[PDB]
């Protein structure tokens, strides 16, 4: 095959405001092959109830998926997306930064 | 504006036996309206938008029969391609397939598509005239010759220029309240002093639909690309999309820089300045 | 509306 590593973005559906309900998003794209392991983390620990979009692909045939879950951000709590893929030595953790 | 209907199919084989994964997604423009996923144990083509949900039981029965036929098609194709490439049953391989049609502002036919990839690279594609094929390698040439002799492109052209556009028009009418409206980007700019010597300007575009947008930076009215970063347009999860573009500027020279936004939902292109 | 015909690679 030809193997392509995922791009990863972690972000919220709406501009984040402490104490107000929101959605945490982990968008992975540009990867091949399609099998990929995506986890949303709260304070280093995997969130268990997570939804995802239906796998689709772009004009270069590379795949994309959205993983998301309900969350209420506080200023103390930390979030991240953890991604594993055959192109990665070990899982890549991308921290949620609300200005990004 | 213009509109499209597109179906995206992914088929992933599993070592030896074990059923392959099969997933089918249908879109109008950037709105998903149907899905079937073997990994989610689907048994029917399932609606994902209210304008398609109102279609009756004969419609859904028919789409369910056809999506099961596409699944079996791909099960054959995975076996066929292993033969063409002399590949063992132990490895995992991927077939992707996309097809559909574009219409214009008058909703008349613009272009049709029907194309395949194997293991992440082009395999065969219907050319723009919908009469001939581009084959990527020698295995695909076998497919091309077979499909030429059987007059496949002529059959597909009838679907692409006819059935597809005809059902797209119907979808666009039933979903007029959602499908035929645009959401202009909500834009703003942030300034983060990186050092005493530089500052990052980040130009944001939020809650827009369709996903197509352009964000570009200018320095004193010329296009500037060095010291810039541009992320992929990303889904918000509520049907809209987001994007940002950033540039690192010398502190004190913020006013040389302008962010430009083009989107189908805007009356005119936007110019944003840090001020 | 899916294609009603089948063509195999």
């Amino acid at each position: 095959m030809i193997q392509r590593t995922p791009k990863i973005q972690v972000y919220s559906r709406h501009p984040a405001e402490n104490g107000k309900s929101n959605f945490l998003n982990c968008y992975v794209s540009g990867f091949h092959p399609s099998d990929i392991e995506v986890d949303l983390l709260k304070n280093g620990e995997r969130i268990e109830k997570v939804e995802h979009s239906d796998l689709s692909f772009s004009k270069d045939w590379s795949f994309y998926l959205l993983y998301y879950t309900e969350f209420t951000p506080t200023e103390k709590d930390e979030y991240a997306c953890r991604v594993n893929h055959v192109t990665l030595s070990q899982p890549k953790i991308v921290k949620w930064d609300r200005d990004m | 504006g213009s509109h499209s209907m597109r179906y995206f199919f992914t088929s992933v084989s599993r070592p030896g036996r074990g059923e392959p994964r099969f997933i089918a997604v249908g879109y109008v423009d950037d709105t998903q309206f149907v899905r079937f996923d073997s990994d989610a144990a689907s048994q029917r083509m399932e609606p994902r938008a209210p304008w398609i949900e109102q279609e009756g039981p004969e419609y859904w029965d028919g789409e369910t029969r056809k999506v099961k036929a596409h699944s079996q098609t791909h099960r054959v194709d995975l076996g066929t391609l292993r033969g063409y490439y002399n590949q063992s049953e132990a490895g995992s391989h991927t077939v992707q397939r996309m097809y559909g049609c574009d219409v214009g502002s008058d909703w008349r036919f613009l272009r049709g598509y029907h194309q395949y990839a194997y293991d992440g690279k082009d395999y065969i594609a219907l050319k723009e005239d919908l009469r001939s094929w581009t084959a990527a390698d020698m295995a695909a040439q076998t497919t091309k010759h077979k499909w030429e002799a059987a007059h496949v492109a002529e059959q597909l052209r009838a679907y692409l220029e006819g059935t597809c556009v005809e059902w797209l028009r119907r979808y666009l009418e039933n979903g007029k309240e959602t499908l035929q409206r645009t959401d202009a980007p909500k834009t703003h700019m942030t300034h983060h002093a990186v050092s005493d010597h530089e500052a990052t300007l980040r130009c944001w575009a939020l809650s827009f639909y369709p996903a197509e947008i352009t964000l570009t930076w200018q320095r004193d009215g010329e296009d500037q690309t060095q010291d810039t970063e541009l992320v992929e347009t990303r889904p918000a999860g509520d049907g809209t999309f987001q994007k940002w573009a950033a540039v690192v500027v010398p502190s004190g020279q913020e006013q040389r820089y302008t962010c430009h936004v083009q989107h189908e939902g805007l009356p005119k292109p936007l110019t944003l300045r840090w001020e | 509306y899916l294609q009603p015909r089948t063509f195999l690679l």
